[PDB]
């Protein structure tokens, strides 16, 4: 359940990703694929290189989702309804990695913001992207 | 599972810029905070009633201070963290039954504060050999199989 | 989320349960404790012995408590809400027990009602013992 | 984690029980069914459109016998369960890259079969033995650390 206050500091936190949302995706991305290679797999048809134009699209486009849950962050579920049934039911990822990404966007920002990314922040955030996620991952079963 | 020569090199000169007060602390804190459950295990810390309590606490440092000089151990001999942390593993594991689950989310809080604190120069690739090693210390510190 | 089709099944089940909250309820503990015996920490006042009044009567407690979401399955949450800041917050419990007392009923369950434990009804029980969980691990941050 | 002369007993005991092909067949499908995205790993098994459809699967079938047949080792040579399991290892870890997740989940699968089966005969302590033996196959066959 998010509070208020955890609204309000995601709210802060995108609009610090605001602006990179291309850049912060790709090296999103980019952390997962490195630090856990087995993710590699999920993407055959990417060129996977450093910044290749596959990874920086990609990047962009999962940032923007979560971009659009955070407008929508009273009803995260409905904003991300489209990608539900993609992400369980199509391509039946594994939940695992999940928390994998959110972890290497966790890591993204604290690279970028430190001074940003408080014990407080860090709370709400994570917090988000665990919703995010479960939104994703609801339509298995 | 085997550390490369490029995974031992990040990992050797980051821990020499390593300051094992201030990024212990902060990552003991952040576990307290960000999985407040993980308090039931030291309250004997006294004041844990909130962020910036847990943040200024006292024992919190100290222990974070140990914490951290003991992932010192592993840095110093890589191929030999099994052995270096048996006994840790007694008192982890065995004794207290901390959920080997918490030992990779102190991995993640610590990857996030040497990020935060070395930003880009803690490159996807510095990280990925950081990864390996809390995660081998995790490993280390489950129950042990023979 | 779960289902019409879910929640008819959880009822099925506890039909099943009812007339053996108490003898479920203490061999569900009594499958936690001798199975996870970590778990035994967290009840220092208890006779953990076999069949000992304590786990008898916490047993039934559990197992009632879960009987209430079955009713209140529409919605869990306020139904076990005075359960939540007590197990997350009081106690700090960590959360990867709830999962090992949710398999522990499961056994319980297959071992006396194997025919009623079908594929399908063992996906809604399962997802309904995480929301349950859901409910009383929501409280933490 | 060493096996005690009573979880021995129970193991041989119940594993001499066991039919490999009905035990499999039930587990391997509870796995695909339960916990759905593991079908992402057994595409070449044709249909699994459905609980029904999945519990009447040949391929379902035998490859859960030999999932079976598999903890079967286990159950021969207790104390050698790293050796014995050091290649599907190779297979399951280095190259499907399958999650260690699963092999708990499918562990608890598996106590949960067993469980239907025997009734009041696969009793607490009948359990805990088995738990011990699920988790150490599941420990032997993630990532190796030397
Ligand atoms: C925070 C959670 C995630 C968000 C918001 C999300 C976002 C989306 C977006 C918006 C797309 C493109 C959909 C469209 O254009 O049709 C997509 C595609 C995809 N996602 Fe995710 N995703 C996330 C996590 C994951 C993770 C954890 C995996 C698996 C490792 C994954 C696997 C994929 C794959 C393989 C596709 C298709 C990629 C390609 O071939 O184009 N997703 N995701
Ligand atoms: C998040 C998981 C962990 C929890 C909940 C936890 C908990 C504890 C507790 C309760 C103690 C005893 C403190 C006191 O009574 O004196 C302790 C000791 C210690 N832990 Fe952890 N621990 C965790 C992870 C780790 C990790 C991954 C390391 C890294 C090697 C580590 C290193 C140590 C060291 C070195 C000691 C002994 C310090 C001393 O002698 O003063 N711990 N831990
Ligand atoms: C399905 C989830 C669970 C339900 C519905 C639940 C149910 C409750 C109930 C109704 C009580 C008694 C409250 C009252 O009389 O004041 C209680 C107490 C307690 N619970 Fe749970 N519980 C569950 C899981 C857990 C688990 C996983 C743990 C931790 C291993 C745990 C730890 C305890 C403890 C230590 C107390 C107090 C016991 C005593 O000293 O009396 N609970 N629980
Ligand atoms: C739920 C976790 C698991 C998943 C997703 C999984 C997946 C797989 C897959 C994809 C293969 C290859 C099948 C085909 O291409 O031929 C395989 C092989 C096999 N697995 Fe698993 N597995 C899991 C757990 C286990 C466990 C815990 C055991 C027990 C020892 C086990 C035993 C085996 C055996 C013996 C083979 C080789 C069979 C053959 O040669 O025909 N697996 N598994």
């Amino acid at each position: 359940v998010l509070s208020p206050g955890d609204k309000a500091n995601v709210k802060t936190v995108w609009s610090k990703v605001s602006g990179h949302v291309e850049d912060y995706g790709a090296e999103t991305l980019e952390r997962l694929f490195r630090v856990y290679p087995s993710t590699k797999t999920y993407f055959p048809h990417f060129d996977l290189h450093h910044d290749s134009a596959q990874i920086r699209t990609h990047g962009k486009k999962v940032l923007t989702a979560i971009g659009e849950a955070v407008s929508h962050i009273d009803d995260i579920a409905s904003a991300l309804s489209k990608l539900s049934d993609l992400h369980a039911q199509t391509l039946r990822v594994d939940p695992v990695n999940f928390k994998l990404l959110s972890h290497s966007f966790l890591v993204v920002l604290a690279v970028h913001a430190p001074s940003l990314l408080t014990p407080e922040v860090h709370v709400s955030l994570d917090k988000f992207l665990v919703a995010v996620s479960n939104v994703l991952t609801s339509k298995y079963r | 599972s085997d550390f490369t020569q490029e995974e031992r090199q990040f990992i050797v000169n980051l821990w020499g810029r390593v300051d094992v007060e201030q990024i212990g602390a902060e990552a003991l804190a952040r576990l307290l905070i960000v999985y407040p459950w993980t308090q039931r295990f030291f309250s004997s810390f006294g004041n844990l009633s909130s962020p910036s309590a847990i943040l200024h606490n006292a024992k919190v440092h100290a222990h974070g201070k140990k914490v951290l000089t003991s992932f010192g151990e592993a840095v110093k001999n890589l191929d030999q963290i099994k052995q270096t942390f048996a006994q840790l593993s007694e008192l982890h594991s065995d004794k207290l039954h901390v959920d080997p689950e918490n030992f990779k989310l102190l991995g993640n809080i610590l990857i996030i504060v040497l990020a935060a604190h070395f930003g880009k120069d803690f490159t996807p690739a510095s990280q990925a050999a950081w990864q390996k090693l809390v995660s081998a210390v995790a490993h280390a510190l489950a129950l042990r199989y023979h």
